[PDB]
């Protein structure tokens, strides 16, 4: 016999002040009892269990569906907390195409690791007796038990640790871990491809562990998690949009599932009115009517996922590149590629919960979620194309009150283009007409009124029924912009709207909000001043708008 | 060469934190530095047993092209039991130049407790979640943890007793992995007398405090004032009144009766140039009952004045200013906010660290998403302090302009 060479042990521990399991089992039947019994022989012959005595006091339900399983629900409870088997999904954009790829079956090798020998007493677990009139038989685990919580973990560690001197020594080629399953990619030839998998089912074996001389079941197309993977290309998997009379919640968010899921390959999927329609539901069975603009949305995602369409590979020896375009409703999109025409992938990004909101710092939040990804997926940030010019950023960024940023980027011609809707000056205009804005409303009766005097002798008051005092202060500042010349300066002492303003918003939530942005888009030139309250400034009149 | 006990605060476990995405080029520098470090005994790898976390990434000190491995022990420090301590030297600050020295080198010959490495955790990731990350542990005293600093004092001061005993001019305070020596000779010696340190240190950044005050709130000077100029000195003024109680603006309001242009010269009457004669003098006196209190947090607003000028405030209550300043150097930032931004925490948490010894908490004026993204791009410091973001415009802004 070859000496095996011994797998490591990993030091397993309960969790603080806990104790091992002491579950009662269940009673099975007669021909349940006779097929564990078989199945638990032939494990004790092959060295996976061993029985125990009586002293162990710890026991684990055990079940057969024979095929024996194992409930270690409790012990899972008891067990200490393992580092994650993973960190997150690979993603295929971020695979580096090779001329073969072969996938290597080491599934016996998870009951070949061996259990640390001080948490294998945790594991007991007893097969009833016929009748009850003997003594259960008593087993342990000797390796990795299917369940337990750190299998995966452990398995993992073992395995990587197992392959890492071959993958030193050999790095021609790409080892990855999946599961029970190796994944073995190189640019060689295939003679030497095969020649290197033989290589590494010898260095495997090295340590008693078994692969398959069959041919692996696995075969492109390559489907995993919703995915298709082939030689050359990838996709997901084909996603059918249901052709459904009346739509419930549940079919609203398999819909939305399936075009988030599509959403990554095929361009320009839209989900704003299909999930706006679950806005605060709460009830899976609950049929929602369906508005027109969901109709138009669902239609022409109908259209977008007409054809397949698929994303290639990264290329690291090419440019990585992102473009991004504004869709409405605080929706974009984009699209990571390295040539034309052939995505890596795609994706969408929606603005987040606001009261107000412009389409820069929109496009802002863009860029950093797709800088992420991109960190993530390929490990460098691509080169953006975005539709705003680069006076506009300047001149954005230069006069914005927070620090921004956005890493190297070019302008791309592509409508709708991001601008910048006003601008308001620095100085007072000199010429134009002064507006002493005020606004005031009663707490309990909810009147209120609004309204200006100017320099030029013009005024005017508004009375206003169930409003509050910074919707009449805006709704002062509305009346002096409906009511003045191209270039107006206007005074206020509410911090409220002045706080609003300069956040310089395009769309809001309040309709008054918008408004007063479609009176500072017309406008030429558009001074605001503001002053603090009740400190006897003239001009600034809150005794005029509280009659 | 020998462990001192080390635990945690009672009930606490240890950190379990996220590692955040790294770009290639970090991930590559983080693989060659903690090889070089395994091979030196100071990091060894560790088995999936081990679930606590920290993060880690690389940078690029000043002057050097030699990438560094910086860990967030944010969270690690705050969980680490406080250790025990010395009264922070008082003239630090009042010294007219102090001298910043990177002695983390040093840490790592003292061996770290055993219990406790399990606690020093931290991954390099992998690019595209291939592999969980390569997980390392310490061995040795960790550059960046509190307890380091705490544990290797008493070495520290044995190595320093010679040269602390030859200039007893020479203020030395330590924070972290950095030593900060504070004198008043020239710069030439200064810097003779550092190269000394350094050698007198081997065998075992000019900050000029004194050229630093605190600035007070200045008024226009003015012969002819517009409606709108009288208009943000009352403003100003009203604001003021908040920090200083015998503010007075009325006479000054009295002149903005009637709805004028903005444009419009108006005149002071004399009511007026003795209210804001008054108003100077006011403001030409310190704040009443400012004191600090080491049981409370630092707080630093930071307000964004353009063109590459920045104020900020340190307070620990409202209108109670310790320390207020302007940082409007230009280095290599011309075009980049956020990297302006991070040079400029880092220089207010180093005054902080000169004056009382610990960092603030810093007030940020940008967006959660495109700093938790780019900050690490610019950070030079091996520490790091803690921040939140502002989300409104404050309307001070320009009352600190
Ligand atoms: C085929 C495959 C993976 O592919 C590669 C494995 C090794 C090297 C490079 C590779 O991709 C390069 C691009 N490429 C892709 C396909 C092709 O045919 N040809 C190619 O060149 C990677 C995986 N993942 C995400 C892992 O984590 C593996 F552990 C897989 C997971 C599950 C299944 C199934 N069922 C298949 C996987």
């Amino acid at each position: 016999m070859v000496p095996i060479s011994p797998i490591e042990t990993v030091p397993v521990k309960l969790k603080p002040g806990m104790d091992g399991p002491k579950v009662k089992q269940w009673p099975l039947t007669e021909e349940k009892i006779k097929a564990l019994v078989e199945i638990c022989t032939e494990m004790e012959k092959e060295g996976k269990i061993s029985k125990i005595g009586p002293e162990n006091p710890y026991n684990t339900p055990v079940f057969a569906i024979w095929r024996k399983l194992v409930d270690f629900r409790e012990l899972n409870k008891r067990t200490q907390d393992f580092w994650e088997v993973q960190l997150g999904i690979p993603h295929p954009a971020g695979l580096k195409k090779k001329k073969s790829v072969t996938v290597l079956d080491v599934g016996d090798a998870y009951f070949s690791v061996p259990l640390d020998e001080d948490f294998r007493k945790y594991t007991a677990f007893t097969i009833p007796s016929i009748n009850n009139e003997t003594p259960g038989i008593r087993y342990q685990y000797n390796v990795l038990p299917q369940g337990w919580k750190g299998s995966p973990a452990i398995f993992q560690s073992s395995m990587t640790k197992i392959l890492e001197p071959f993958a030193a020594q050999n790095p021609d080629i790409v080892i990855c871990q999946y599961m029970d399953d190796l994944y073995v990619g190189s640019d060689l030839e295939i003679g030497q491809h095969r020649t290197k998998i033989e290589e590494l089912r010898q260095h495997l074996l090295r340590w008693g562990l078994t692969t398959p001389d069959k041919k692996h079941q696995k075969e492109p197309p390559f489907l995993w998690m919703g995915y298709e993977l082939h030689p050359d290309k990838w996709t997901v998997q084909p996603i059918v949009l249901p052709e459904k009379d009346s739509w419930t919640v549940n079919d609203i968010q398999k819909l939305v599932g399936k075009l988030n899921w599509a959403s990554q390959i095929y361009p320009g999927i839209k989900v704003r009115q299909l999930s706006k329609l679950l806005r605060g539901t709460k009830a899976l069975t609950e049929v929602i009517p369906l508005t027109e603009e969901a109709e138009l949305e669902l239609a022409e995602n109908r259209e977008i996922l007409k054809e397949p369409v698929h994303g290639v590979y990264y290329d690291p020896s090419k440019d990585l590149i992102a473009e991004i375009q504004k869709q409405g409703q605080g929706q974009w999109t984009y699209q990571i590629y390295q040539e034309p025409f052939k995505n890596l992938k795609t994706g969408k990004y929606a603005r987040m919960r606001g009261a107000h909101t412009n389409d820069v710092k929109q496009l802002t939040e863009a860029v950093q979620k797709i800088t992420t990804e991109s960190i993530v997926i390929w490990g460098k940030t691509p080169k953006f194309k975005l539709p705003i010019q680069k006076e506009t950023w300047e001149t954005w960024w230069t006069e914005y009150w927070q620090a921004t940023w956005i890493p190297e980027w070019e302008f791309v011609n592509t409508p709708p283009l991001v601008k910048l809707w006003y601008q308001l000056e620095k100085e007072p205009i000199v010429g134009a007409e002064t507006f002493y804005v005020d606004g005031a409303a009663n707490r309990e009766t909810k009147l209120g009124k609004a309204g200006y005097v100017t320099n030029k002798g013009r005024q005017k008051v508004v009375p206003l029924t169930n409003t509050t005092n910074q919707k009449t202060e805006l709704q002062a500042i509305y009346l002096a912009l409906q009511d003045s010349g191209l270039e107006v300066n206007i005074v206020t002492d509410s911090q409220y709207a002045l706080g609003i303003i300069q956040a310089q918003p395009d769309k809001s939530e309040s309709e008054l909000v918008n408004q007063i942005i479609e009176q500072l888009i017309k406008k030429e030139k558009v001074y605001l001043a503001w002053v603090p309250a009740h400190k006897g400034i003239g001009g600034n009149e809150q005794v005029d708008k509280l009659v | 060469i020998e462990t001192v006990p080390v635990k945690l605060k009672p009930g606490m476990d240890g950190p379990k934190v996220k590692q955040w995405p790294l770009t290639e080029e970090k991930i590559k520098a983080l693989v060659e530095i903690c090889t070089e470090m395994e091979k030196e005994g100071k990091i060894s790898k560790i088995g999936p047993e081990n679930p606590y976390n920290t993060p880690v990434f690389a940078i690029k000190k000043k002057d050097s092209t030699k990438w560094r491995k910086l860990v967030d022990f944010r969270e690690l420090n705050k969980r680490t039991q406080d250790f025990w301590g010395i009264p922070h030297p008082a003239g630090l600050k009042k010294k007219k130049s102090v001298t910043v020295l990177d002695v983390g080198d040093a840490y790592f010959s003292v061996p770290l407790d055993e219990d406790f490495r399990k606690y020093t955790a931290f991954t390099i990731p992998s690019i595209n979640n291939e592999t969980p990350g390569i997980r390392y542990q310490y061995n040795v005293l960790p550059q960046g943890w509190k307890g380091s600093p705490a544990i290797f004092q008493s070495s520290m001061t044995k190595i320093l007793e010679p040269f602390k005993k030859q200039n007893p001019d020479i203020v030395i305070y330590q924070y972290m992995d950095d030593l900060y020596v504070g004198s008043d000779l020239e710069i030439g010696q200064h810097r003779t007398k550092i190269e000394e340190l350094r050698q007198h240190l081997l065998r075992w950044y000019e900050l000029h405090p004194d050229k630093w005050t605190v600035q007070p709130i200045v008024l226009p000077e003015k012969d002819s004032w517009t409606v709108n100029d009288i208009q943000k000195l009352v403003g100003k003024l009203n604001w003021a009144s908040q920090i200083y109680p015998g503010i007075k603006v009325r006479q000054l309001s009295k002149l903005l009766r009637g709805t004028k242009a903005l444009t419009e010269v108006i005149p002071l009457t004399e009511e007026a140039e003795l209210e804001l004669a008054e108003n100077r003098e006011i403001l030409k006196e310190p704040v009443h009952g400012v004191y600090y209190d080491p049981s409370k947090d630092l707080i630093a607003e930071i307000q964004k004045q353009g063109q590459g000028q920045w104020t900020y405030q340190i307070y620990q209550e409202p209108f109670k200013n310790l320390k207020t300043g302007k940082y409007a150097r230009m280095r290599g930032a011309h075009t980049n906010d956020v990297k302006q931004l991070t040079e400029a925490v880092q220089k207010i948490t180093t005054e902080s660290i000169v004056i009382w010894g610990k960092t603030p908490k810093f007030k940020l004026p940008i967006q959660k998403e495109t700093w938790e993204t780019w900050w690490t791009e610019y950070w030079q410091a091996t520490w790091i302090p803690e921040w939140e973001f502002v989300n409104t415009p404050p309307l001070v802004k320009l009352w600190y302009q």
